């Protein structure tokens, strides 16, 4: 499963593509 | 930033709830201030 | 879905300023230098947000005559706002130093 | 990681922080006093 105890590393690519455009969008926020 | 391929997913979710309550803060004091100088 | 592929989503519902559930929703008001008295029911209702947080912007306008609604759902639309306080600023100096 | 992250994104968001950034920026003070650490490496090493 994806369980909240998952690593980011184990994280299907997709997913993975989705948390490093939210991630730019939270440090998006700080910048402006 | 990149996330850290270690971090867990738990961690990263409440380290960003955090920080996005922390922007929702700072936003409405910012839009309060603009509302001020309006 | 699992449990997180909602609380993620929900989450980024939270941020996003196409959202209606968007965090992020400031209401201002701006003046309208035509003279002309506007109708508040001919004001068109902006995109994304709800009817209950319009039925708000207009009921806390402080005067309905002269000022219309406008809504703010980030940084970005706070500063699109901000440098225009400054561009008013400049204005306002010159012909107050004139 | 995280400070060329940091301006790589101020540098997209094209932002002029109206606070301009004090100058230099605290990144190259660290710099500057990283090389001090490793010179006194060196002399601590010298010594030894």
């Amino acid at each position: 499963l994806i369980t909240e105890s998952t690593k980011f590393s184990d994280l299907p690519p997709q997913l993975k593509n989705e948390l490093q455009i939210l991630n730019k969008m939270i440090i998006n926020n700080n910048s402006l | 930033i990149g996330i850290n391929e270690s971090k867990l997913l738990e961690q990263l979710l409440n380290e960003w709830v955090s920080e996005i309550e922390n922007q929702t803060k700072n936003f409405y004091d910012q839009a309060k201030t603009i509302f001020v100088w309006d | 879905r699992s449990i997180i592929e909602q609380k993620l989503y929900d989450f980024m519902q939270s941020i996003s300023p196409n959202s209606l559930n968007c965090r992020f929703l400031y209401w201002f008001y701006n003046y309208q230098a035509n003279g002309q008295l506007v109708d508040p029911n001919s004001i068109p209702k902006p995109p994304n947000v709800t009817v209950d947080q319009w039925a708000y912007a207009l009921s806390n306008n402080p005067d309905p005559s002269i000022l219309i609604p406008v809504a703010a759902k980030s940084f970005d639309d706070l500063i699109n706002r901000r440098m225009k306080q400054e561009e008013t600023i400049i204005a306002l100096d010159q012909n107050t130093q004139e | 990681l995280n400070s060329v992250n940091e301006q790589v994104h101020l540098l997209s968001t094209q932002f002029h922080s109206p606070f301009s950034q004090a100058r230099p920026s605290k990144e190259m003070e660290i710099i500057v006093d990283s090389l001090v650490e490793k010179i006194d490496r060196i002399k601590q090493t010298i010594l030894c």
